[PDB]
């Protein structure tokens, strides 16, 4: 849902 | 009654503290200076700082039981919708009764009322956040408690967008048992009366103060200028 950075944090 | 699955559960929800807060406050020379001198003027500071804020919360999150078996899009509206709630809830360990504030270890890093204010805040939300963190403190709660408080926080069926609120509801509900169980076996009386449900009356209070926080960042956001002095995380996880 557009949300790369917080994506790529939790994983 | 304390379960060996339930104390495990509660001893990994304090390492992740432990690991996810930093008592020195060390990285706080990282961020851009503070000032106090000027509208906005602390907004960069305190954006900064809430951008840290929310990293250390998702390496938090991560760390619960049963949080990873969630989906992705599940992981990211519970942090998304939770973020600004469980800052509010870890600033407690910060907050100082004495002089209402909240205090990093200097004196540069000590925030009040009006350092708040110059970050764009109305009394609105900071009137009632104030409140917020007189009570949560009044409570004095036990580390385990406030560590189980936070993820339970975090993980709540009710939150918009959730696609499996049935799984969401399982995890938290482990944790809400945890908890209950905690506070019955290791929470003495008079400290213990009432002390889950005022518990879960701080996490009503945190949708209030929630709901507030979006009002008020939508109008602080909603100009390009100031939203120019946010950070990119903050933008995302806020949003745009
Ligand atoms: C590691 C910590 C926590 O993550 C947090 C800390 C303080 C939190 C504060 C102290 C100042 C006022 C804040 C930042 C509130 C305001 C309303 C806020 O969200 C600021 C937004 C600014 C945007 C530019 C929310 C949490 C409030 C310091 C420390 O214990």
């Amino acid at each position: 849902k557009n949300h790369p950075m917080l994506m790529n944090l939790l994983k | 009654k304390l379960s060996e699955e339930q104390q495990h559960i509660i001893a990994i929800l304090l390492d992740a503290h432990h690991k996810t807060y930093d008592p020195t406050y060390a990285d706080f020379r990282d961020f851009r200076p503070p000032v106090r001198m000027s509208p906005l003027s602390m907004l960069p500071h305190l954006a900064d700082l809430v951008s840290y804020s929310i990293q250390k919360v998702i390496g938090f999150a991560k760390m619960i039981p049963g949080f990873r078996d969630l989906t992705s899009d599940d992981q990211i509206v519970l942090l998304k919708s939770s973020a600004i709630e469980v800052i509010m809830l870890r600033s407690n360990q910060s907050f100082t009764m004495d002089d209402m504030s909240w205090d990093c270890g200097s004196q540069d890093y000590k925030y009040d009322v009006t350092d708040v204010s110059k970050a764009g805040h109305t009394l609105e939300l900071i009137e009632p956040l104030i409140k917020f963190q007189v009570g949560l403190k009044k409570l004095n709660l036990h580390e385990e408690e406030h560590v189980l408080l936070m993820a339970i926080c975090i993980v709540s069926p009710d939150r918009p967008g959730v696609q499996d609120a049935k799984l969401v509801e399982a995890i938290q509900d482990r944790l809400s048992n945890t908890l209950q169980t905690y506070i019955r076996c290791r929470h003495p009386p008079p400290g213990s009366h009432q002390l889950y449900a005022k518990m879960i009356q701080k996490l009503a209070d945190l949708r209030s103060l929630n709901e507030e926080h979006s009002k008020q960042y939508r109008s602080l956001s909603f100009q390009p200028e100031n939203s120019m002095k946010l950070t990119p995380l903050v933008l995302e996880v806020f949003g745009n």
